[PDB]
């Protein structure tokens, strides 16, 4: 009954991030310039500052 | 002759009903039977334990290999699928549970639906175009399924729809047979219409005491071609037999290696000349354990103990056998019981081949 | 959002007779509706709409679960 | 033994002292704050 779709659906969450006017920006950081990057992170999935739609993001991914 | 008196009956659409006739004829231009129909098969077994019949039923339900239609990762084309309601999860759940009767694992389909109209357009299963593999001389699924629906001006493009193999226990989309009947023909029954007996099961013997050996089992298969029903059902039955034998033969490779230290077999020598054998097998169900317990109990009427405990949260079957013989004699009796199981299912194979013409 | 392809309980192929069962049912209701607004059908207090023979003619067996899910499943196209 | 491998003891032959330990000791004796110590020991960062 579970596998056939009984009480099955999709659950949604949202991420709303804001900027500081002309200080901050959206983009992929680089290791050799930016400071105190989060340990055990994954910055390679970013495309122009945002992860592309349709990819699977897991724990530790930026 | 363990298995006799089998009868097979398909599930067909009654076109004498005007409503169904008109609806089918104006929806799918359908005036005769669908290529694939469900088939109800009723089987009578005599001189066989209910453990074996129930194990055969369980294997035919969700322990036999079976084929479904699945979408490869990246098949759902986000670049082209503009529909906001037909999500990948919903559509792939719809596709996985379409009953198919496939010939090989090479067929690859595709679903390309474009909605150029101003009304919601329903995507049926007849819109699945075979794009890879040999061309089909007969459909493998019915064209009357409702895969989805598109809002006006939307689209749904899915590629790499392949055939995936698995057992029904792991995922329900591989389930094969749906139960329709199970009864014991050698036990009398009360008339349960009376208010005196409606609180009881009906049988005149308690399950704590009864040992029926004459059963009727009726199972329904969801998709079988019309002109080869007897060819399909028979195959299914035969398939089940091999599976059980195969699994039993696995245990037959354990007892043969009782001299060497084997993780799945543990032998103790208890007090009062008593010996103990523990067989722990991972990813086994109540089928093999129940068969083993029943046949060991039949082989050794005066056994001290036997149990087949299958634990849900441990995903394993532990068969404990305590008997007042030596280790060698116990292993000999276990091998004899396994051989009895093998010959019983071989006789089932032969009867299946003999009955269904 | 539609009638399930297979019965949620046992897995009988309900979906392959789903669409037809929808459309045909409508005419049957049109036969039994009677001087009443559509949205007031479940409040008529005089209707005897029985779908036993329709499902039987579809070839679906007399299973409780299968007919329950065939009859009672809502359709998203009909509300949106 | 600037980077990428252990310092080895000439007297015996086994490992002696990892370079980041040397840099950490130098910073600790050189009135280095934690932030000025966390950022400088970033060329020794582990698996990326
Ligand atoms: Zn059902
Ligand atoms: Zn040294």
């Amino acid at each position: 009954f579970i596998d056939r779709g009984g009480f099955a659906g999709t659950f949604y969450r949202e991420e709303k991030v804001e900027l500081e006017s002309d200080i901050e920006s959206f983009g992929k950081p680089d290791p050799l310039i930016t400071k105190n990057l989060k340990p055990g992170a994954n910055y390679e999935k970013l495309v122009d500052g945002f992860v592309p739609v349709g990819t699977v993001v897991k724990k530790g991914d930026i | 002759k363990i298995f006799q008196n089998v009868e097979i009956k398909p599930f067909l659409i009654d076109f004498s009903n005007l409503f169904i006739k008109n609806a089918a004829k104006k929806l799918f231009q359908l005036e005769e039977q669908l290529p694939l129909v469900p088939v109800n098969v009723v089987m009578d077994f005599k001189g066989i334990s209910r453990a074996a019949v129930h194990g055969l039923s369980r294997v035919l339900q969700d322990e036999i290999p079976n084929y479904m239609l699945d979408i490869k990762p990246g098949g759902y084309k986000i670049e082209d699928s503009t529909d906001l309601f037909m999500t990948e999860q919903f559509i792939r759940n719809r596709i996985n549970f379409i009953p198919i009767y496939a010939k090989n694992e090479t067929l690859v389909f595709a679903l390309r639906s474009l909605n150029n109209s101003c009304e919601v357009k329903t995507i049926y299963s007849r819109d699945l175009i075979q794009v890879a593999g040999p061309k089909l001389k007969y459909p493998i699924f019915n064209p009357t399924f409702e895969i989805g629906f598109l809002q006006p001006g939307k689209s749904l493009i899915i590629e790499d729809i392949y055939i995936k193999k698995g057992i029904g226990r792991k995922h329900a989309a591989f389930n094969l047979a749906v139960k329709t009947h199970f009864s014991h023909l050698d036990i009398e029954q009360y008339p349960t219409d009376k208010k005196e007996y409606m609180a009881l099961s009906g049988y005149k013997q308690s399950s704590m005491t009864s040992d029926p050996r004459h059963h009727r089992l009726g199972l329904c298969f969801p998709a079988v071609p019309l002109p080869h029903i007897n060819q399909a059902v028979r195959t299914y039955l035969k398939n089940a037999c091999r599976i059980i034998i195969g699994r039993i033969q696995s245990i037959q490779k354990i007892y043969e290696n009782f001299e060497e230290p084997q993780p799945e077999l543990v032998l103790f020598s208890m007090d009062e000349e008593k010996t103990k054998a523990i067989i722990t097998i991972k990813d086994e169900t109540h089928t093999i354990g129940n068969l083993l317990k029943t046949y060991i109990y039949e082989m050794i009427p005066d056994i001290s103990f036997v149990g087949y405990q299958c634990v849900p949260h441990k995903q394993e079957m532990v068969l404990t056998i305590i008997h007042k013989a030596s280790q060698e004699d116990l292993i000999t009796l276990l091998e004899k019981s396994i051989q009895n199981i093998i010959q019983t299912f071989q006789i089932l194979e032969k009867n299946v081949d003999e009955l269904i013409a | 959002m539609l009638i399930p392809v297979v019965c949620f309980t046992c897995g009988f192929p309900i979906g392959t007779y789903a669409a037809i069962f929808d459309k045909a049912r409508t005419e049957y209701i049109k036969t039994k509706m009677g001087g009443t607004l559509p949205q007031n059908i479940p409040l008529d207090a005089s209707l005897q709409i029985e779908l036993k023979d329709l499902i039987t003619a579809l070839g679906i067996p007399m299973r409780v679960c299968c007919r329950t899910h065939l009859i009672t499943t809502l359709d998203y196209r009909k509300y949106y | 033994n600037n980077t990428t491998n252990w310092n080895l003891c000439k007297a015996c032959g086994f490992k002696l002292l990892c370079p980041h330990v040397d840099m950490l000791i130098q910073l600790q004796a050189a009135e280095a704050s934690y932030d000025t110590m966390r950022t400088k020991l970033m060329k020794f960062s582990g698996i990326n």
